[PDB]
């Protein structure tokens, strides 16, 4: 675990009245704060592949690079998915699952079954929930689902050159900036459905990936079974310094 | 901690003394104006 | 916006943009491209013929059913 | 299964407007989003309707690349436009475009 | 023909493992896959002349 | 008050709201005279001579 | 709050959203006075004198 301390919240100072002035109260009410604590920890990740010695002989090609690629990809796939949507029970709670807890899934007009489309405004409007954790605008990232990105290009709003700039869709085709946020597309959002999620606006600095071990590979020839096992293990989580910070959008119910 | 050779708690945590605080609402209406250095009641 | 009232001033077909705006009679029901544009939910960013063409389509679409 | 049927109609009526052409990208799927790895081949009579598109027509609607000002729609929605004539003849169904992942 | 394998889809890695450390289960469930071969072939087209 | 000349995106830096005197109409210089016949039905508001 | 003068394509770098003080209307300088009769039915809101 790594524990960092969080400074206590601000305390107001009494506006002492004239009656006091030389009464021990002339000095107000004690401003007492307690340093709270934040705790970090880790969750394991793992994989097994077995290549029986007989197979490598049996088949034409080697098959070894594949096992390695698969395992490392699996850690990434799992981490990328987990970080997005994690139960939190054993896996890292994720940007989408963190938002839901914080009551930040903002149900939006965007509609499943076409009809409303996910326009840029529907995506930018999500910023309000972030709260003060929002105004700066150079410390935010927007991850939109692929379907949203596609919907974002067909937004009538961003195509007109006197509607957005030399960056209009008609003219260009790749909505690269929405309302001052960079746009990055990922497909690991939950798939389109009523509710579901199309976009998050994480406040990057709040999240750290607590490590502890990094992807390592251990081959353990298991003779007697004639296999050589590659056990690749890894330990990491995604935690936020403070409770606020991510706001996600959902297609309308 | 699931192995032979365990160590008591508080020995598996690093206790950083970094004191982090949040965004903290900004204060705008206090400093904008000017002062009348009054020297009397 | 008031396609109905405009029908009294100009029957089926709408005159060209210059005349529609010029007519004193239509000024009240629709004055300048500011009003037409805001009513269509269009923006100054949409070029005026687009706003007019959209206005003309509304005028037809809306025309009394007969 | 990618013959998206657009609303553009034969015999005038709608023209294949520019937007219809890039709507199609969605059916490409994941493969579609990148935009620098795609090619658009339009039938000749959908290049003559991409011009009469009301959309690419204004120095404002588009840029210095507008048709009235220039005359050849060279870029539609971020895709290069290349014209070929080998597509089948315009008629019902038929094809006005394809957008391959090269 | 040209039969080229396609690496199958993503395996995913056992996220939990958890309290059990040192037991067999810490290394997670196998991430496994089957390569999918896809054939290619060439058709022949020719033209002829007589000068 | 021609709705037509009054915008900077419609015309140029010569727009009415911005300037107030339509000095050029469609490539013709504009010169105003008040000895045209009195405004009435028929009557005349403009002439464009080949000097 | 003249919808006419508010954009930068309904006017220039002098637009309200961008600037806030309509300083020129249609080629006339704008000077504000509060001595015009009190706002009421009828009343007067502008005089365009001849200096």
């Amino acid at each position: 675990i790594l524990t960092m301390l969080v400074e206590p919240d601000a305390g107001k100072a009494t506006w002492v009245a004239a009656s006091t002035y030389g009464t021990d109260t002339t000095t107000g009410e004690e401003v007492k704060g307690a340093l709270k604590e934040i705790h970090f920890s880790t969750y394991k990740l793992a994989a097994k592949s077995f290549i029986t010695d007989e197979t490598e002989e049996d088949a034409i090609f080697s098959l070894l690079p594949l096992l390695r690629k698969r395992l490392i990809e699996a850690h990434a796939v799992s981490i990328e998915e987990a970080f997005m949507t994690g139960d939190g029970s054993g896996k890292p709670k994720g940007l989408l699952t963190l938002a839901s807890e914080d009551s930040a899934k903002v149900v939006t007009e965007a509609k499943a079954d076409g009809s409303v489309l996910v326009t840029a405004k529907t995506i930018s409007k999500l910023r309000r929930k972030l709260g003060r954790h929002g105004l700066k605008l150079s410390k935010l990232v927007l991850i939109v689902s692929m379907d949203a990105y596609y919907d974002l290009l067909e937004d009538e709003e961003w195509q007109d050159v006197a509607q957005v700039g030399n960056d209009s869709v008609k003219l260009q085709g790749q909505v690269g900036r929405i309302y001052g946020l960079p746009v990055v597309v990922s497909e690991y959002f939950p798939a389109k459905a009523n509710s579901a999620e199309f976009a998050v606006i994480v406040y990057k600095d709040n999240f750290v990936m607590p490590r502890q071990r990094a992807v390592t590979v251990e081959r353990e020839r298991q003779a007697g079974k004639q296999r050589d096992a590659y056990y690749v293990t890894q330990r990491v989580n995604l935690q936020r310094y403070f409770a606020n910070g991510v706001v996600s959008g959902t297609y309308a119910a | 901690s699931s192995s032979v050779e365990v160590s008591s708690e508080s020995y598996e945590t690093i206790f950083s003394q970094r004191i982090i605080r949040d965004l903290q609402k900004e204060l705008v209406v206090g400093a904008l104006f000017e002062e009348l250095p009054m020297s009397s009641k | 916006i008031d396609y109905s009232g405009l029908r009294t001033i100009f029957g089926e077909k709408l005159p060209e943009s210059h005349i529609f705006f010029a007519t004193v009679a239509a000024h009240k029901y629709v004055p300048s491209y500011a009003f037409l544009r805001r009513e269509l939910g269009l923006s100054s960013a949409h070029t005026n013929r687009k706003v007019w063409k959209k206005f003309v389509e509304a005028y037809g679409k809306a025309i009394p059913p007969a």
